[PDB]
């Protein structure tokens, strides 16, 4: 909602990539990782489209 | 690939008895006109 | 202890039984080394020869002759503070005395309990154990080691106005609930567990009223205050910093 | 131990305060001296801590420092005056409200020059080899 | 909605109380309070430093705690000391001296460069304002946009650093490419005289005054972590503590206990940058795995 941020972490999920900064520009996907112990049908996928953090995969989740 | 189950995520299904549910229950339930209910809870096979 | 099931060997480590010639009249929990924690109004008697020490107690009036070790009492040292009306400062250390072959007391079956250093470490409503050499209802029943859980309560000037004092004491009680150590079991650990199921001595059986029921809580003397009093005496011990 | 007046290198110094009966070394200036028919008590701030043992420091406190009578004078304490002071864990004396420290058998008590008389050629013997001292005990210390 | 406590603010806990975070390993605790250790009580496993009065000491912790007992003696270099070699950090096109943009001459380098507005932060904000001589760390609430500043180069370094440390030369350095560079790193020094409140004060413990929602969101403003060891709940994305710190999220499953009760690293299941005198923040971390480790409370024999 101000990519000036790191990524909503998530409760079930976890994140892939390093993500030594603070500040993100310009549709910076943050691909989640779903933790040991839970299913679903692929990455997580959410998006900083410049004004807001954004999910781009809403009915895709990890369940136990 | 996508959209698709991790094949590591699939638990095969491998419980296949010819009979099971050899339990014993005993009525303890308070009665309501001489009958007992006990409600039970049970797995399934596969 | 009322409420509570019987301990057996593996359950409560930390648990450690002092037992006068009259019978067993306490009860203290070991942190480690050749050190004991217990209540300083118990053991107010300075006859420090004739008093005994067990761990892994059991079931009294048998026990299992094989790891039922004991040990002498060598040195006592009592909190100079400590007033006997209000029960305030109601803490004490217990040197256990070892052959001079072997240095430091080596206790391979009970298992020492942290201390803690900052009283935020725990808050009311957590599951917390007190157990101890106590009486159910009323009984004598001073010969099974009986456990039980309980729950910090906060603000304790409620219910004991005058009495209680917040920087020295804590209340541990269930709500609703008659579950209350209570008399026989004086000077016992009141043992809360964290996220990582590290055990610590947040109070010891100091006083109460009678027992009770769920109206008047065991009253503990808080360990985190004498935090300081204690590592002065055992020199920087076990537990980091 | 009037280990002084002979050959008071700083290997010694260094030998002697190692020592684990030694168990904490201190720097401290003699703030006021009362002089009793009983005892003779040496108020004292530890200006800075060497080696710290059983007491746990503040700097800027005070701890008194406790000895017979009959030992006046053969070292003749004199206020606002510092000194180089090791000794051993057997010379506690109190339980902690009144802790008091015994300079006993073996207590070192060197007098320590004041920073305008360490420019003088008469300490500067002794200037340099306990500056030298301090800095080898805090970094380096005592090998175990 | 009440996230402040209203009885810890009265004690004015800082980074050096022990009722509520971990001291660091230079430091024991005595009485709910830090207190410098001896050099030699350091543990003796670790690589030589070197510090501001050109003076070598054995290892990283030994350096810290004679800084401790006697401050201004700072870091500088990884390893032996330097004849020539100095570390230097100034402000330059600022209308004031508080005030201007960040430029870092490494021990190492002569040359010297601007930082990244990526990697900048509150952590290395206040810790950069401290060896400048603001003794109050960097101001949260202002900020310093540029003039339209016209920049030729485009080297930059990134910085990372924890949030307690003296100065810049102890964080982690390295060098990165930015095309066009835009990335401009600012900085707003707090500028103290004191005033009267309104303006929703949240003062910290060393004097400072930052916004509401500055306050008990994981992140260390005042420098000295005044706005975090009061807390009920957090703001923000942080994390809260059983006895009531704000942490930042990136805390969690780090492999360091940052709370006193450690609720933090439980259940934990879950890089071509380069070189540039090589990071301390680690080396904090390793000498805090060789402090006195023993059982207690454990379950297995
Ligand atoms: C926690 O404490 C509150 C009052 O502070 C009480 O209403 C609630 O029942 C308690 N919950 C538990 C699980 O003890
Ligand atoms: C806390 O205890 C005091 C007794 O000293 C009592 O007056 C007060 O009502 C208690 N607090 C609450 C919220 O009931
Ligand atoms: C101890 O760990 C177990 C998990 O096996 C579980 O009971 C819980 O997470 C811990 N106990 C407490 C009291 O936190
Ligand atoms: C430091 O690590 C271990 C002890 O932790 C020690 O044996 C080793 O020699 C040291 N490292 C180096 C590079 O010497
Ligand atoms: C610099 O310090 C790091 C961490 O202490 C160490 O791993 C490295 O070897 C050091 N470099 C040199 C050249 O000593
Ligand atoms: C930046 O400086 C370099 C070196 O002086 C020069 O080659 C380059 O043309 C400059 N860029 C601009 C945009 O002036
Ligand atoms: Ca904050
Ligand atoms: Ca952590």
């Amino acid at each position: 909602e101000d990519c000036n941020e790191l990524p909503p972490r998530r409760n079930t999920e976890i994140l892939t990539g390093s993500w030594s900064d603070q500040t993100y520009p310009e549709g910076t996907q943050a691909i989640y990782k779903c933790r040991p112990g839970y299913r679903s049908l692929g990455n997580v996928i959410m998006v900083c489209r410049k004004g807001e953090w954004v999910a781009l995969n809403p009915l895709r989740k990890c369940q136990k | 690939d996508e959209d698709i189950i991790a094949e590591e995520n699939i638990v095969s299904r491998s419980e296949f008895p010819e009979s099971w549910l050899w339990n014993v229950e005993d009525l303890k339930e308070p009665p309501k006109n001489g009958i007992s209910t006990k409600l039970m809870n049970i797995f399934l096979k596969d | 202890i009322v409420g509570g099931k019987r301990a057996q060997l593996g359950d409560l480590p930390w648990q450690v039984a002092i037992k006068d010639a009259s019978g067993i009249t306490c009860g203290g929990i070991y942190i480690g080394g050749c050190w004991i924690l217990t209540a300083a109004h118990c053991l107010r008697a300075s006859k420090t020869h004739r008093y005994q020490i067990w761990t892994t107690v059991v079931d009294w009036i048998h026990p299992d002759l094989k790891r039922i070790v004991i040990e002498y009492v060598d040195r006592i040292i009592f909190h100079e503070n400590y007033n006997a009306g209000t029960y305030q400062n109601d803490i004490a250390l217990i040197e256990m005395k070892k052959d001079g072959n072997k240095k430091d007391c080596e206790l391979p079956r009970s298992i020492p309990a942290c201390v803690p250093w900052s009283p935020y470490l725990f808050q009311p409503n957590d599951t917390c154990i007190v157990s101890g050499w106590g009486r159910e209802k009323d009984n004598e029943r001073v010969f099974s080691l009986q456990w039980g859980e309980v729950k910090l309560i906060s603000n304790c000037s409620k219910f004991y106005g005058n009495r209680f004092y917040e920087k020295e004491m804590e209340c541990a009680g269930t709500y609703d609930g008659s579950i209350d150590a209570c008399k026989g079991d004086s000077g016992g650990p009141l043992v809360c567990m964290d996220a990582n199921n590290v055990t610590y001595v947040w109070g010891v059986v100091s006083w109460g009223e009678n027992c009770g029921k769920p109206e008047f809580p065991g009253v503990y003397t808080k360990v985190a205050n004498y935090f300081d009093w204690i590592s002065y005496h055992v020199g920087r011990p076990f537990i980091s910093q | 131990i009037q280990k002084s007046d002979d050959k008071v290198t700083l290997e010694e110094r260094l030998d002697k305060a190692c020592e684990p009966g030694v168990d904490y070394v201190y720097k401290t200036r003699l703030v006021k001296v009362q002089l009793s028919n009983d005892f003779d008590e040496y108020i004292m701030a530890i200006e800075q801590t060497i080696k710290s043992g059983s007491d746990e420091v503040q700097v800027g406190q005070q701890r008194t420092f406790i000895s017979p009578i009959k030992c006046r004078e053969a070292l003749k304490l004199e206020e606002k005056k510092h000194y180089l002071m090791w000794g051993l864990s057997s010379d506690f004396w109190g339980e902690k409200p009144n802790l008091s420290y015994i300079i006993g058998k073996d207590t070192w008590v060197e007098h320590w020059p004041e920073e305008d008389e360490c420019q003088d050629e008469e300490n500067q013997k002794q200037c340099q080899d306990l500056g030298a001292f301090t800095e080898s005990m805090v970094v380096f210390g005592c090998p175990n | 909605e009440d996230l402040v406590e209203k009885k810890c603010l009265a004690k004015k806990y800082t980074h050096l109380s022990c009722d509520k975070v971990f001291c660091q390993p230079w430091q024991r605790c005595i009485e709910g309070t830090c207190v410098c250790k001896l050099p030699y009580q350091c543990p003796k496993n670790g690589t030589a430093v070197c510090a501001t009065n050109r003076r070598s000491f054995p290892t990283y912790c030994q350096q810290k705690s004679l800084e401790c007992l006697h401050p201004g003696t700072k870091f500088l270099n990884n390893g032996t000391c330097t004849a020539e070699g100095k570390f230097s950090v100034s402000l330059k096109h600022g209308n004031t001296d508080s005030e201007g943009i960040v430029e870092v001459k490494l021990v190492d380098q002569d040359k010297t460069m601007f930082i990244c507005k990526s990697s900048w932060s509150m952590r290395e904000a206040n810790v950069a304002c401290l060896d400048l001589g603001f003794q109050q760390g960097a101001d949260t609430q202002r900020r310093f946009k540029l003039s339209d500043l016209s920049i030729n180069s485009t080297e930059c370094l990134h910085v990372h650093c924890r949030g307690l440390e003296t100065s810049l030369a102890e964080c982690t350095f390295t060098k990165r490419r930015t095309m066009g560079y835009q990335d401009f790193a600012d900085v707003v020094c707090y500028t103290q005289k004191a005033d009267s409140p309104m303006d929703d004060f949240f003062q910290c413990v060393n004097g400072k005054y930052i916004s509401q929602m500055k306050a008990c969101d994981g992140i260390n403003d005042c420098g000295d972590q005044s706005d975090e060891l009061c807390c009920k709940a957090c703001q923000g994305k942080g994390f809260h503590c059983k006895s009531g710190v704000c942490i930042p999220s990136q805390y969690q499953c780090n492999g360091e206990v940052d709370c006193i009760t450690g609720e933090d690293e439980v259940g934990c299941a879950g890089e071509e940058t380069e070189i540039l005198t090589a990071d301390m923040d680690a080396e904090r971390r390793r000498i805090k795995s060789l402090l006195p480790k023993l059982s207690c409370g454990v379950k297995n024999r």
